[PDB]
């Protein structure tokens, strides 16, 4: 398995046939 | 034009370094029953800021696709929660048009309940609780220190509440190090999970794209640039790239690790709108004579509040947009 950590700045996608909602995590 | 993603970089340009968390929905289809009554360059405005052409049918198929979107969600949702919804709150001194009201009822579902604002304390507390009570408590005091000139206040709220498909294990979550910059780190819960994901490596703009599924339809994209390459991706986010990130997607075993988060976003999108060319409706040259005839209608303010909680169970999302309208 290869390992992925999210510990940058990311992006969040919620989507369902539409983007319900978006946004960007810099500061957690 | 691309609505979602042009107001998106508008809003990382006006707070850089800084959490972004909005609806695209809710403001889409805000603007979308504000065009209701705009007219002239005020409708082009907005229409043409939505990524619609000049032709009628585009119009009208905005509309139907929302209206079809409503109703959709009258039906249960199978697996877990989605709710969208509309209302106006009007001054009694206020006259709407026939017009206006009808389709507001027929093509958004609108809600229309007569509010005092000249009692600007009264009307925060109604439309505040209203907007709580649809986002189930995320969305709290909506509207503060509210102009008073207020005559009319259009709502939007979309409520989202789902289990992963896969729960984090608790046991699993350990302290780890964020990396808000290589110099700025911050301490944060860090989830895992060991599993089989959507995943792909954007060679072109530099990230990597997970996948990770809600019970039911929905799923959460998680987007990691790689070093350095954050301004990158969000130069090239788009419609096009989304569809090209869901329909490359490839199932990999990943040793996943996500921050268990929850953050928010507060905007006064008239100020934004602008940089999407949306503007003569906040101005005294507002045609809004598709909503009232009374002179010197005019949109105030747009108001955008959004939050998420991201946890081991799931996901809880909710958002709300008050147009508020002035004499």
């Amino acid at each position: 398995s290869q390992r992925l950590v999210f510990n940058r700045p990311f992006l969040m996608f919620i989507v369902d046939n539409n983007i319900l909602f978006l946004g960007k995590v810099n500061r957690p | 034009r691309d609505f979602t993603f042009d107001l998106y970089r508008a809003l990382a340009s006006a707070a850089p370094s800084q959490n972004i968390f909005f609806s695209p929905v809710s403001i889409s289809m805000s603007l979308a029953m504000l065009s209701l009554g705009a007219g002239s360059s005020t409708k082009m405005q907005i229409l043409e800021g939505l990524g619609l052409n000049l032709q009628k049918s585009s119009e009208k198929e905005l509309h139907r696709g929302f209206q079809q979107l409503l109703q959709e969600l009258n039906q249960p949702r199978d697996g877990f929660q989605l709710s969208l919804g509309n209302a106006l709150f009007t001054d009694l001194v206020v006259d709407l048009q026939d017009t206006f009201v009808s389709a507001m009822k027929t093509l958004y579902l609108a809600d229309t309940f007569p509010t005092n604002f000249r009692d600007s304390a009264g009307a925060m507390k109604q439309i505040n609780d209203y907007v709580a009570k649809q986002t189930k408590g995320k969305i709290v005091d909506l509207l503060k220190n509210l102009d008073s000139n207020a005559v009319v206040i259009m709502v939007n709220y979309i409520f989202f509440k789902a289990k992963w498909e896969t729960s984090f294990n608790h046991k699993g979550t350990q302290e780890q190090d964020f990396y808000v910059t290589s110099e700025t780190v911050v301490r944060v819960p860090m989830m895992s999970r060991e599993d089989q994901y959507h995943y792909l490596l954007d060679r072109n703009l530099s990230c990597r794209v997970v996948g990770v599924p809600y019970q039911g339809n929905a799923t959460a994209l998680f987007i990691l640039p790689s070093e350095g390459k954050m301004q990158q991706v969000e130069n090239g986010l788009s419609e096009k790239t989304l569809r090209k990130w869901l329909k490359m997607f490839k199932k990999r075993q990943l040793e996943l690790y996500l921050p268990k988060f929850s953050i928010e976003g507060s905007y006064q999108l008239e100020k934004v709108l602008p940089s999407l060319g949306i503007s003569n409706v906040f101005t005294s040259h507002a045609d809004l004579s598709g909503i009232s005839n009374h002179s010197n209608i005019q949109v105030s303010e747009m108001v955008h509040k959004a939050v998420v909680e991201v946890d081991e169970s799931g996901t809880r999302a909710a958002a709300a947009t008050g147009t508020i309208f002035t004499f």
